């Protein structure tokens, strides 16, 4: 009923910079009915600010909230590493309680190239019905990559399940796993297979392909 | 300091009902109203409703106005969130948290979470497949777990050794109704007759253990 | 009959209603109520001699019994026979809510 | 739920149902019943710590309260919860009468 | 030495409900069964019915089944018999005795009794009158109390300075609904006109105490 | 619904003599289901025997019961002065409880002629409404008596309000008091009045009489 809309959708900044998240309510909230939570991958939400600008116990000084009415803002002055995660705003002025669509604050780092690697279906899987063709993208940034396979030079149709890892901790990049899961059906029908991948690197789309062979 | 301990994850059949629970450390259960918020895979938080202890008056988000039920039992010092008429969409992480003070406040104390998975599935998996590619310098070896269920799966390498280069992916659901993930690992071409390509995959639910080797 | 109208008006030594004020915040930690800040949910106490407002035939028979066998430890206790509700005012967000809590206050007592 | 099925199968120290045989004459002086010669009317005995079979919200509050202030001496009590009847046989002149006395035996107990 | 004390006597109009009581002085009430027996003026004993303590199971008599309600009370250690829709015949002394044990036994402990008067009349009277002679030695004269209500009437002579020969009679109920008894006393003719003979009459119900003398 | 019958209805004897008061029940009462009471003027009956031959605590050995079926008998061995009252037999073997018709136990003594006296309708009584005429037998025995008034040889026993007194304590005689309540309607129209009596202890009957006169 009362919708909170946080922005920006994603905020990539370098450690130390000042992070400024926003939340806009469809209706007015008092001066003390909004809240801020941070969510670390695979963890319950951590309460940061209540009312507004009211720091929850044990929360660091660098976390300051502010605002009233409809526009509220959470500001992390000096960004430490354990600050890059997901941030949601919660309102409790009018039932039901409602959160924001969230905001992703992640590490901004020098662009990097994705170490592509095509993979051919295993013998232990091909002697069976299915055929899972794997295509990797080792480490890149800002994970702003679009992928499309080529069935004998042809764009794809709803056959691409691709998950992505979380920005690594030792290096700060992402790894993707694009998979064209098609059975022996259209497999033993065509022959050309490629994993085209256009990435922000100045019009240089690489495409490692392969003919159907073994070692 | 107040501790909240929810029940363990659960797998359910559509149409049935799940009953998750939250364990409160006594000295604060009677003085704290408890809310229940769930979270769907890669989605936002949804406040489901809540309840005030002792007086036993609960209110729920209109969305679940007719199938959710939150109650409390001071004796067991726990609160039960029973959701029936289960749908596939109900599959998500159900968190239980105590509010700062009012019936509708911010929440400072949460639980670990409870993964309630609603599937028309049988515990069947995992299908481990070893896959290798091929002026290269460096490449990667991808050990691919295929079809399996439910989704609580761990995949260490070489009985817990090779930790760098590893990229254990997020298990996606397939139209088959089962999950699939991948443990790709970039490595220097300098590793050939290394003799240790172990790919340990512990599917927890079914009594399953797997260890493959990638080559060619 | 041992209610407020009699228990309070006297200095009963045996089973009777006893005044007691409980502050929501301070005594129960219930930071959710708005008004009142507390209330008079009393209690009951004091010996239950033979034939004192016996609840059931049982409460009566156990009465006569314990009267003759004091060291058998079976004297009926003093417990609320009458309870009344307690309207309260709490806020659900920013909306006044005036509900009525049940079995909150002891208006009279018996020996069960 | 503190019933015979539980209080009797464990050596409880808190509030629970205790066994008790009451002989009609020797104990009550009822030279008017034919059969039985007595009966197992039971009783309840033992402490009522917080979170122990609270009859009402009050009993709960009075429990949560008395714990932090034992000095007030307002701890809720142990009293019968569910009571069964006892049938008997008595004679009117020479006609036999089998009637069922209500609320005569304790089966479960609560803290009120 | 166990006692039973009933309530004061009462007078009531036909078709009404009287509520007589009984006091088991102290402790031996439950261990005892209380029966109710009533005796009509100059008549015999009627068994009203009985009641058992603690359990409250009363077994009335057919003749009264429907109007009599014998119920005990331990909170006050007293049993109350209750007869409604009273006829004139209901007028009598209601006794409350405890049986030797069984529900229908030989009661050994009785109350003092309670005089229940049922009639159409009001608290009034009496009309005192003297009784004169006018010869031979040792003549006797007397007094008379007429048209009074209710029955309770003590008649003495010369503040009780006279007892020998004094004959206070049994009241009677005429077709007037009021009581009236005669009273006489024999005396020597030699003490005629010399000593004074007063008729100190008393009526407890209405505040009344009359006097009178004799001469002829 | 179960009637008893004691006898005689009246038993007269002198102290020391043996009194044998019997009671015959309608239906049988087995044994240990019939009681014996005593009742002095103005008192609640006192228990003597229950069932039979089992005397209540604190009762003189002279009191003894006996019998069964429908024939119980109360026996007083050496009659005492304080032993002259009314006796009832009570049965409790079948609801409703029922009692005997009673039995008087009056003390016996020589015959006594009634000292018949008469009174005139008092002046103060002849005032409001009309007076009544009072007759008076003083001391007789054994109470065998009938008393008819007289109005010029006329009366219809329609105002025969006579009542006898309890046997004396000092001596042992009765005293009857017949009243003759009338109105001026039939009083002022007649002259001769008399208390015609007949006690069967007299070799001849008597009738004190009087013509309304004065002092």
């Amino acid at each position: 009923e009362t919708v909170l809309t946080q922005s920006p959708g994603t905020l990539s900044l370098s450690p130390g910079e000042r992070a400024t998240l926003s939340c806009r309510a469809s209706q007015s909230l008092g001066s003390s009915y909004l809240a801020w939570y941070q969510q670390k991958p695979g963890q319950a939400p951590r309460l940061l600010i209540y009312g507004a600008s009211s720091r929850a116990p044990g929360i660091p000084d660098r976390f300051s909230g502010s605002g009233s009415g409809t526009d509220f803002t959470l500001t992390i002055s000096r960004l430490e590493p354990e600050d890059f995660a997901v941030y949601y705003c919660q309102q409790y002025a009018d039932s039901p309680i409602t959160f924001g669509q969230g905001t992703r604050l992640e590490i901004k780092r020098t662009v990097a190239a994705p170490s592509v690697f095509i993979f051919p279906p295993s013998d232990e899987q091909l002697k069976s019905g299915t055929a899972s063709v794997v295509c990797l993208l080792n480490n890149f940034y800002p994970r702003e990559a679009k992928v499309q396979w080529k069935v004998d030079n042809a764009l794809q149709s709803g056959n691409s399940q691709e998950s992505v890892t979380e920005q690594d901790s030792k290096d700060s990049t992402y790894s993707l796993s694009s998979t064209l899961t098609l059975s022996k059906a259209d497999y033993e029908k065509h022959k050309v297979y490629a994993c085209e991948v256009t990435h922000q690197g100045l019009s240089s789309p690489v495409t490692k392909s392969f003919n159907r062979g073994e070692c | 300091q107040v501790q909240l301990v929810q029940s363990g994850a659960e797998v359910k059949k559509p149409g049935s009902s799940v009953k998750v629970s939250c364990k409160a450390s006594g000295y604060t259960f009677s003085s704290n109203v408890i809310s229940w918020v769930r979270q769907a895979p890669g989605q936002g938080l949804e406040w489901m409703g809540g309840v005030i202890p002792i007086v036993d008056i609960a209110n729920y988000a209109q969305r679940f106005k007719g199938r959710v039920t939150i109650t409390a039992d001071e004796s067991t010092s726990t609160t039960y969130m029973e959701l029936s008429s289960l749908r596939s969409e109900d599959t998500a992480v159900y968190y239980c948290a105590s509010t700062l003070g009012l019936v509708l406040d911010a929440m400072d104390y949460w639980g670990q979470g409870t993964l309630v998975t609603v599937s028309s599935a049988s515990t069947k998996g995992p299908s481990v497949f070893p896959l290798a590619p091929c002026s290269e310098s460096t490449a990667a070896l991808g050990c691919l777990v295929k079809d399996y269920f439910p989704e609580p799966v761990t995949v260490s390498w070489n009985s817990g050794a090779l930790t760098s280069g590893v990229h254990t992916f997020p298990a996606v659901l397939q139209s088959s109704g089962l999950y699939s993930l991948s443990s790709v690992v970039t490595v220097p071409s300098s590793s050939l007759g290394t003799k240790t390509y172990t790919c340990n995959v512990d599917h927890k639910p079914s009594n399953t253990k797997v260890d493959k080797r990638v080559e060619s | 009959a041992l209610d407020t109208n009699y228990c309070f008006r006297n200095l009963e030594e045996n089973c009777c209603v006893r005044p007691l004020y409980i502050d929501f915040r301070q005594d129960l930690g219930w930071k959710w109520v708005h008004e009142p800040k507390g209330y008079y949910a009393n209690f009951c106490s004091g010996p239950c001699p033979y034939l004192r407002s016996a609840d059931t035939t049982h409460s009566t028979v156990l009465g006569l019994y314990n009267t003759l066998n004091p060291e058998a430890s079976a004297s009926p206790c003093c417990v609320p026979q009458d309870l009344e509700p307690l309207t309260i005012l709490y806020y659900v967000g920013r909306t006044p809510k005036v509900e009525q809590l049940s079995n909150m206050v002891v208006k009279s007592c018996k020996c069960s």
